[PDB]
RNA sequence: UAAAGUUGCUGCAGUUAAAAAGCUCGUAGUUGGAUCU
RNA sequence: AGAUACCGUCGUAGUUCCGACCAUAAACGAUGCCGACCGGCGAUGCGGCGGCGUUAUUCCCAUGACCCGCCGGGCAGCUUCCGGGAAACCAAAGUCUUUGGGUUCCGGGGGGAGUAUGGUUGCAAAGCUGAAACUUAAAGGAAUUGACGGAAGGGCACCACC
């Protein structure tokens, strides 16, 4: 935030967080992630910190603002939970999504189709994204991560500490980097509420879709 | 650098890590350099200016890369103190 | 070259380990260099269950099981089979197979 | 690993010189019983009465007769 | 030549050579 | 049992050095210690050290600055002339630009070039660069 | 043995990948448009091509096909994950939230919050699955 | 005609970046070759240091493989090793060049002693691995040319060292791994932290930054 | 991590180490005033006492010594000192 | 003699290539914590 | 085929204990001891410290059995681009040409050979110490690809079976 009270916490914003859950981590604890959580729980649930995590949110905004042209951050999603996500935030700032199987090579091999050559690189989960984590390793590739609290940080340059198991907290944590990538970038405004709400960038089972109609 | 006549004669300057203080090589592909945005001060907007950090390699693969970024981005007025 | 970081057995920390005689050969074996297999038993064969039922005097006899610890040298365990060699990387496993 | 006392002069001197005898050139020029075993006896040269022609056969990978003589 | 087997052979050896050098 | 408090000094900041750690912390501390840091320091190789005082034998928090590539001990202490300096130099040093051979003399505990200026020997401590 | 090979599935691939609007319903009306714009040698091989057509498309009407990347595949996602309810899931009135995380909340500048409710903790510390 | 595949690639073609340092100070890999070609062209000069047959035992005889070793490299400041294995020599060849063109490293060249004229040696001793050969480069006085064995003198020269002394240890034999001992002692010279690169480092625009715009027309 | 340092507190860190391991070593013991109930004046027992203590004014158990911190008896009421 | 860092003080090795005593104790030898302007 | 062996039936010394001897093992972690430093994690054994809650002492506290942690030694394990190594692999087999914390034993191509001889110890068997002449261009280590296996697990053809 860098003690600008624009750029603080509001009350919305920790009433989301707290809604989706994005506070409760695992019963493990990465040594790297320690200085993210707040306390553990009785039942051995490890609470994060919600500061550190919109202070790290707001730097990973910051860093990918840095970058002229939006189509050279790549947005990286494996699992189903953020692929959703991930598509909606590559709609609203312009970066290119990779959503589904993230083909070895991609980074590596100029010979490749899908060779593509990303200032920065953002990913939902460093296990389960590792394999772009590895390639930004040889291509001189930043990268941001949603980390939870037993995520590794290997070649993993800004963690935002979240709960990136559930459905609604990694829909949440995309939905706000985006907007605070486009409130920095000069589309859109702090002065009034965003017209797009977190539910868009949620996965939901297709069970949920059929009744939901 | 430099010789007894005074000019400079190495090929080039080699980056030195924000964090370690250590020579990034020529072929260190895991090395990054992240600029971030600096804000402008009332209306939280992207102001045109960054701040650059250059992390080697090494710090990246023991997993140091972002404790290093945060530390340096607290250092530097990015990150709020506290 | 050493093929086990074990060496095939359980000796940590001690020197010697009193050795057990193979069920099948009789062959002395470390007791943490043996193989050991706890067989359950029904003492009435699944074929045979329906007739001794039949024939009890009693209802609901529950048959008595049989408990046989056997202890096996490498030799005689991979003969029959109850272990087998594994590739070097499969070796590492210690995962008991599924039952 | 190695002694490193400003007073070990006399142990890694001796150590050093029991250990050369593990050498085998410097025990075979040391020891004195190779130059007793070498016929010329440290000489380069000899001279020899020829006593007779002799036909040495070539090692096995080889085929040929290798004319010598005793002397 | 198992090499237990030539030190057994060597033993007899030097115990024959014994019981001859009287 | 430990022997040459300098040696496990020098060790553990050149171990802290090569994993790229801020701070070193060195016990026990010893007059020796303190000024082979001092002259490691004047030559902008550490930076600052707090020496923390308990009351059986001090230790010291080295401030690391990533300029050092070894500091070494070198046992036993070496009675080094003036003449078998350039010797311990071309051994030591990784060259004749930069590097530095520390040695205890009778004027105190000074680097090889001041000890060249003041026109002393001594005995060995060790070398850092 | 009715494996389709490689010939056969990449062909068609290619085909629902460039011409994925000039295909057509009936299988006949896919070989006939197969025939027309691909230099296929042989009656038997051009209606396996088609054939396969018949079967992708048929695999459309329900989801994307891996193999293809066509723009109207991207469209139609897009498309159906723009769904949204007139209230967020994340809008409700109550929220149980632990002694815990109130009290990270307070050190927090936010424990004037009267949005959430105090759930009670767990009896014990039985968390940990039994070993062996 | 060059029809680039890389950003940097692309960057280079249009006379975006002005010098190879430009690409090392960032440290960037050089996946094309032709982006070397571009910049040391002319005073580039190839060696086969050796071509090595190796043979895979198969079902029937002896498949049999050729291995070059080529070192490249101006006389100035920058060399290259690079090592190719292939069915036929002649293409083994190609793709070794292709190879030590795209490996290629800047060289830092320092003083002995007094500091006259154009650096000479290197900066300072520098130790290069592998696979059991150990290559140690010391610092010579001018005129002493290169004391050292054949293969790294190769390098040596190749690299712009005038003078050097060579240690070497282990199975030197080996041609592959002593070749490849002195091309990373070589290129330890400017990853070696001395008090003359003490001086803060001033960040500039990396050329995917400073250039940006260029490339999102493309 | 960054030892010594009052921007980041670390009185627990301080405590949960071993004795001899803290920066400046401590005893994790300390002196306790004893009443008891049928008594009238003060003892002073250590924690850790390896001594069956009595009162100083009749015969009654104060405290018994076990592998560590000595189990006083029921009633005595016990403060730290310092 | 150098090459031989294949006698290694500089400067070698000792899990598997040659090699750490079966294991402890122990005199000589060697080596020894902080501290005094 | 032969068996002098494996397999079977017997069976002496021995295997057991007491008192003297012997002093050797793949006596192995094939890895000397002492000290410092350099990652992560979950367990486990002993001791101590702290703490919701559950049980037994059929009553207060305490004390046990659990549960959650912390600290110190210990046997280990998993993991890791710490680093090392020829590699296998090793958080030591790391902190090594950027080479020096202290110290003991010990190796110097393969055989001849742990042999001869001398000394010494032992009742003996043998133990400790321990060559040379001569012979030889390799012997050896780790890993790779094949081939083969009286190794295991699969798949296929009515030139296999049912």
């Amino acid at each position: 935030s860098g003690a600008l009270d624009v750029l603080q916490m509001k009350e919305e914003d920790v009433l989301k967080f707290l809604a989706a859950g994005t506070h409760l981590g695992g019963t493990n604890l990465d040594f790297q992630m320690e200085q993210y959580i707040y306390k553990r729980k009785s039942d051995g649930i490890y609470i994060i910190n919600l500061k550190r995590t919109w202070e790290k949110l707001l730097l990973a905004a910051r860093a990918i603002v840095a970058i002229e042209n939006p189509a050279d951050v790549s947005v990286i999603s494996s699992r189903n939970t953020g692929q959703r996500a991930v598509l909606k935030f590559a709609a609203a700032t312009g970066a290119t999504p990779i959503a589904g199987r993230f083909t070895p090579g991609t980074f590596t091999n100029q010979i490749q189709a899908a060779f593509r050559e990303p200032r920065l690189l953002v990913v939902t989960d460093p296990r389960a994204d590792h394999q772009p984590l590895t390639e930004a390793s040889y291509v001189n590739l930043p990268t941001i991560a949603l980390c939870n609290t037993d995520s590794p940080l290997r070649y993993v340059d800004i963690a935002i500490p979240c709960n990136n198991k559930g459905a609604h907290s990694v829909g949440l944590m995309w939905w706000m980097l985006a907007r605070e990538v486009l409130r920095m970038r000069g589309t859109i405004s702090r002065e009034h509420p965003w017209e797009v709400m977190p539910d868009l960038y949620f996965y939901r089972d297709p069970e949920e879709i059929e009744k939901e109609e | 650098m430099q010789n007894d006549a005074g000019e400079f004669v190495d090929l080039y300057v080699p980056r030195k890590c924000s964090a370690s203080n250590r020579i990034i090589g020529a072929k260190d592909h895991a090395s990054i350099q992240m600029n971030v945005a600096e804000v402008d001060k009332v209306t939280g907007r992207f102001n045109g200016q960054f701040k650059t950090y250059a992390i080697c390699g090494a710090i990246r693969r023991m997993g140091e890369s972002d404790d290093s970024i945060l530390r340096l981005a607290k250092a530097d007025g990015i990150v709020s103190k506290n | 070259t050493k093929k086990r970081r074990n060496n095939g057995r359980a000796k940590k920390g001690r020197g010697h380990v009193q050795p057990i005689r193979c069920t099948n050969c009789a062959r002395c074996v470390p007791k943490d260099k043996a193989i050991k297999k706890f067989v359950i038993r029904n003492i009435v064969e699944a074929a045979a269950v329906r007739d001794i039922s039949e024939a009890s005097v009693f209802d609901a006899y529950v048959l008595p099981k049989l408990y046989v610890k056997l202890h096996y040298c490498v030799s005689c365990v991979i003969h029959s089979k109850v272990v087998r060699n594994r590739s070097r990387e499969a070796r590492k496993d210690r995962t008991p197979p599924p039952r | 690993g190695k002694c490193r006392g400003l007073r070990t002069a006399r142990k890694l001197r001796s150590h050093r010189r029991d250990q050369k005898w593990h050498d085998k050139q410097y025990k075979k020029a040391h020891l004195g019983t190779a130059l007793k075993a070498n016929p010329f006896g440290g000489a380069s040269h000899a001279k020899g009465i020829v006593l007779e022609k002799v036909g040495v056969e070539a090692k096995q990978p080889n085929s040929a007769i290798r004319k010598c003589v005793r002397v | 030549m198992r090499a237990k087997w030539r030190k057994k052979r060597m033993r007899r050896l030097k115990r024959k050579r014994r019981k001859m050098r009287q | 049992v430990r022997m040459n408090v300098l040696a496990d000094a020098l060790k553990s900041i050149n171990n802290a050095e090569k994993r790229g750690k801020r701070q070193v912390l060195i016990r026990p501390c010893s007059k020796v210690i303190v000024r082979f840091l001092t002259v490691m320091m004047k030559h902008g190789y550490i930076g600052e050290f707090e020496i923390i005082d308990d009351h059986r034998a001090g230790k010291i928090v080295v401030n690391l600055t990533g300029r050092l590539n070894k500091c070494g001990v070198i046992s036993p202490r070496f009675d080094v002339q003036l003449k078998d300096l350039e010797k311990w130099q071309n051994n030591l040093l990784p060259s004749r630009q930069f590097g530095f051979i520390v040695l205890t003399t009778s004027a105190g505990i000074m680097d090889h070039e001041e000890a060249r200026r003041k026109h002393t020997g001594g005995k060995i401590l060790g070398f850092f660069f | 043995g009715r494996v389709r090979t490689k010939t056969v599935k990449k062909a068609a691939r290619v085909i629902i990948e460039k011409y994925y609007t000039r295909l057509g319903n009936d299988f006949h009306t896919n070989k006939r448009v197969c025939e027309e714009i691909a230099i296929i040698p042989s009656k038997k091989l051009r209606n396996k091509i088609a054939g396969y057509v018949t079967h992708l498309m048929k695999r459309i009407q329900r989801g994307p096909v891996r193999g293809i990347s066509i723009k109207l595949q991207e469209e139609e996602r897009e498309r159906r994950d723009n769904y949204v309810p007139e209230v967020s899931a994340l809008d409700q009135e109550i929220i149980e939230v632990d002694p815990d995380t109130k009290e990270m909340l307070k050190l927090l500048d936010f424990g004037s919050l009267s949005n959430l409710q105090v759930t009670q903790p767990t009896v014990g510390m039985n968390f940990k699955t039994p070993r062996g | 005609e060059w029809m680039p595949v890389t950003k940097l690639g692309r960057l280079v073609k249009d006379m975006k970046i002005k010098s190879l340092e430009e690409i090392y100070l960032f440290s960037l890999p050089i996946k094309e070759s032709e982006i070397i070609d571009f910049f040391l062209g002319a005073s580039l000069k190839d060696e086969v240091l050796k071509i090595m047959p190796v043979q895979k035992q198969t079902r029937a005889g002896q498949r049999t493989r050729f291995k070059a070793f080529v070192a490249i490299g101006d006389y100035n400041g920058h060399v290259g090793l690079g090592v190719k294995c292939s069915k036929e020599v002649a293409t083994a060849i190609r793709g070794a060049i292709i190879l030590a063109k795209l490996s290629i490293v800047p060289v830092r060249r320092g003083y002995w002693g007094n500091k006259i004229g154009k650096p000479h040696t290197v900066p300072c001793k520098v130790t290069g691995r592998c696979g059991s050969v150990l290559v140690r480069l010391i610092p010579a006085p001018r005129g002493t040319g290169i004391v050292s064995a054949p293969v790294p003198k190769k390098l040596l020269m190749m690299a712009g060292i005038d003078d050097c002394y060579t240690s070497a240890r282990g199975c030197t034999a080996t041609l592959g791994n002593f070749a490849k001992a002195t091309f990373d002692a070589i290129s330890k010279t400017y990853s070696y932290l001395t008090p003359d690169l003490w001086k803060e480092t001033v960040f500039t625009k990396s050329p995917y930054q400073e250039f940006t715009d260029h490339l999102v027309k493309t | 991590p960054l030892a010594k340092d009052l921007l980041h507190p670390s009185p627990e860190e301080e405590k949960r180490k071993h004795k001899k391991k803290r920066l400046v070593q401590s005893p994790n013991s300390y002196f306790m005033d004893v009443k008891c109930p049928g008594c009238y004046k003060i003892t002073t027992v250590f924690s850790h006492a390896q001594t069956v203590v009595l009162c100083v004014g009749c015969s009654t158990v104060l405290c018994q010594p076990t592998g560590g911190k000595a189990r006083l008896t029921e009633g005595c009421s016990f403060r730290r000192k310092q």
